[PDB]
């Protein structure tokens, strides 16, 4: 029933700067020191900050160091993290995790405690919707055809794909995001079906695009020669 | 600053055995004045924050199964899952809190393991409608295959193709345990039109010898 | 109204109504009564029973020369500390038993006793310490501990902490950082032969 919540995540430009939040419920949160600890997509764990249970002892890692300021406010139960200067390489989900015994040199006893981590995207690029482009089952397997929906050039992340608005969920992969050297994303989101069936069924993607209000259906057929 | 290394980069297991995964520190975590190694085992399961699972190298948190359990002392440590369950498949770190900085390891992927499965290969042309635009994309698709490690090559023209391709690939399937690639090359509409045949080599441990699947503009 | 043959008063322990803190946790010998345990062994209000070197039920047909009840309250997470060769916060630093501890163990939720609505800071466990305790162990100095390179004073300051430190129970929060109260038995059987007692 203990739970620590991420806030203030978003999109930034280079250089400028974004204040995240943490807040903490369940436990006693003055007698626990936190750490902030990010992730870069598709990357390990990094260790970030850490600051003691009374505020006495911050450290930081040597690539954000002077950059960033963490600081914590016990009577609201919340600690903050406070990056400037910001670059493409901060980009990355960052998590608050709480220690077991405050934070004194000797006395870092692990990070038990986890939050669900907020998302920081650190890109000069403008909110773009994506472009959805089918890709046609032409002349195949053994017996077994694929078809799917290229999903180009939007910002920023996420999307989601549903295919017959909910109905055809078997067989289905919806691929993870790339960037491109453009600052935007591409995915593609692909389903199997049998050859047999393939004329027997419209198949139809729905794309959805939150950040730029952006709902495109788009239906997808064998290619015609 | 403590460099932590993990050997292996991924351990593929079936289940019910064993899985092994150690951990080198650069220096000496153990410390003098207690007897107690600042060590500890963080698992990582997609969409999902870290969950402790060692801390002092060999004491197992609050609510951890027994199948988990670290081992040694000073520099060298191991995570060892006794027996492999489906719900283990997830990343584990392995992290070090002597001295600041604070660093974890590269991480070791742990999936189960299944037999050897060749990929589904599908190439897909440029759409009409992206050619109207200036750019086109042709998708190559590996579809449930395993293990994960596999190889894709581009020939333009049996020109092989580098610098001008980003991929993806899905997580273990929680059904038939089946990783999924999507390959996209990228070129402008006028090196698009510049040739004719477009193909995607695969190699794979399943595939007795490189498959191509190709097209013609 | 007392005489030797009359039964030992174990709800004076148990069901008391102020808890010691786990640091300073309060010890009272059992003495000149008859001890009947199975006033605790049949009740289902407890959530940890666990005795080391006796049988619970063995307990009612034994000799013993000293019987101690130790009485405290800590966190739930904490309760698995309660045992002999465990480590951590209270373990180490607070109440520790020893390897051949010969005895019980009595734990239940008091969420609804020792929490109260902004936190009830009156429970408290020690947070640093030079070296470990002894067993049954018992250290209520409130001395500034020193983390650093230079004296402290006994001044709170930079590396110079105060070793005490509040839980701060409120009802809302998780199982494991609850209030549980801990009863802790300790027995000295007597050298007999076995024709004596057993
Ligand atoms: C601890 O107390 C409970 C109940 O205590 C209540 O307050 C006491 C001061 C006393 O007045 C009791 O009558 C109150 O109910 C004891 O449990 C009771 O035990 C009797 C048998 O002796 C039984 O008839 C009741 O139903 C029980 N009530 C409950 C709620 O369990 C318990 O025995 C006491 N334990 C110790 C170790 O003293
Ligand atoms: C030192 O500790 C030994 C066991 O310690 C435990 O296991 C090792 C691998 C470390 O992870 C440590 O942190 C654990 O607590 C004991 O067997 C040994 O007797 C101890 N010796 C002294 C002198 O304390």
């Amino acid at each position: 029933e203990v739970q620590l919540v991420e806030s203030g995540g978003g999109v930034v430009q280079p250089g400028r700067s974004l204040r995240l939040s943490c807040a903490a419920s369940g436990f006693t949160f003055s007698n626990y020191g936190i750490h902030w600890v990010r992730q870069a997509p598709g990357k390990g764990l990094e260790w970030v900050a850490v600051i003691s249970y009374d505020g006495s002892h911050k450290y930081y890692a040597d690539s954000v160091k002077g950059r960033f300021t963490i600081s914590r406010d016990n009577s609201k139960n919340t600690l903050y993290l406070q990056m400037n200067s910001l670059k493409t390489e901060d980009t990355a989900v960052y998590y608050c995790a709480k220690d077991s015994s405050a934070a004194i040199p000797y006395y870092y006893y692990g990070m038990d405690v986890w939050g669900q981590g907020t998302t920081v995207t650190v890109s000069s690029a403008s909110t773009k919707g994506p472009s959805v482009f089918p890709l046609a089952p032409s002349s195949t397997s053994g017996g077994t055809a694929a078809l799917g929906c290229l999903v180009k050039d939007y910002f920023p992340e996420p999307v989601t794909v549903s295919w017959n608005s909910g109905a055809l969920t078997s067989g289905v992969h919806t691929f993870p995001a790339v960037l491109q050297s453009s600052g935007l994303y591409s995915l593609s989101s692909v389903v199997t079906v049998p050859s047999s069936s393939l004329g027997t069924q419209t198949y139809i993607c729905n794309v959805n695009h939150k950040p730029s209000n952006t709902k495109v259906d788009k239906k997808v057929e064998p290619k015609s020669c | 600053a403590i460099q932590m290394t993990q050997s292996p980069d991924s351990l593929a297991v079936s289940l019910g055995e064993r899985a092994t995964i150690n951990c080198k520190s650069s220096q000496s975590i153990l410390y003098n004045s207690n007897n107690k190694t600042y060590l500890a085992w963080y698992q990582q399961k997609p969409g999902q924050p870290p969950k402790l699972l060692i801390f002092w190298a060999s004491t197992r948190e609050s609510g951890v199964p027994d199948r988990f359990s670290g081992s040694g002392s000073g520099t060298d440590f191991t995570l060892t899952i006794s027996s492999l369950q489906a719900e283990d498949v997830a990343v584990y770190y392995c992290q070090q809190y002597y001295s600041i900085p604070l660093i974890f390891g590269p991480g070791t992927k742990v999936d189960i393991k299944r037999t050897v499965a060749a990929p589904s290969v599908f190439i897909f042309p440029p759409s009409d409608e992206q050619l109207k635009s200036g750019t086109a994309s042709v998708v190559c698709l590996l579809n449930n295959f395993y293990p994960r490690e596999a190889k894709v090559q581009w020939k333009v023209d049996n020109a092989l193709q580098s610098g001008n391709s980003q991929e993806s690939v899905t997580e273990q399937d929680s059904k038939d345990s089946t990783y999924s690639l999507s390959s996209t090359l990228t070129l402008s509409k006028a090196d698009y039109e510049k040739h004719k045949v477009y193909a995607c080599e695969v190699t794979h441990q399943g595939l007795s010898s490189p498959v191509t699947k190709s097209f013609n503009r | 109204h007392h005489h030797h043959t009359n039964l030992c008063p174990f709800g004076e322990v148990f069901n008391a109504t102020r808890f010691a803190s786990v640091y300073a946790w309060n010890r009272k010998r059992i003495s000149n009564c008859v001890a009947d345990y199975s006033v605790l062994y049949n009740s289902a209000s407890f959530s940890t029973f666990k005795c080391y070197g006796v049988s619970p039920t063995k307990l009612n047909d034994l000799c013993f020369t000293n019987v101690y009840a130790d009485s405290f309250v800590i966190r739930g997470d904490e309760v698995r500390q309660i045992a002999p060769g465990q480590t951590g916060n209270i373990a180490d630093y607070n109440y520790k038993l020893p390897d051949d501890f010969t005895g019980c163990v009595i734990a239940w939720n008091s969420n609804n006793l020792d929490s109260k609505v902004g936190g009830n800071y009156n429970y408290l466990y020690r947070l640093f310490r030079k070296s470990n305790l002894k067993p049954f162990e018992r250290d209520i100095s409130t001395e500034i501990y020193q983390a650093g390179s230079t004296p402290c004073n006994g001044v709170k300051g930079f590396n110079c902490y105060f070793p005490l430190q509040s839980y701060g129970f409120q009802p809302t929060y998780g199982v494991g950082y609850q209030p549980y109260r801990v009863v802790v038995l300790s027995f000295e059987l007597l050298h007999a032969p076995a024709t004596v007692c057993g």
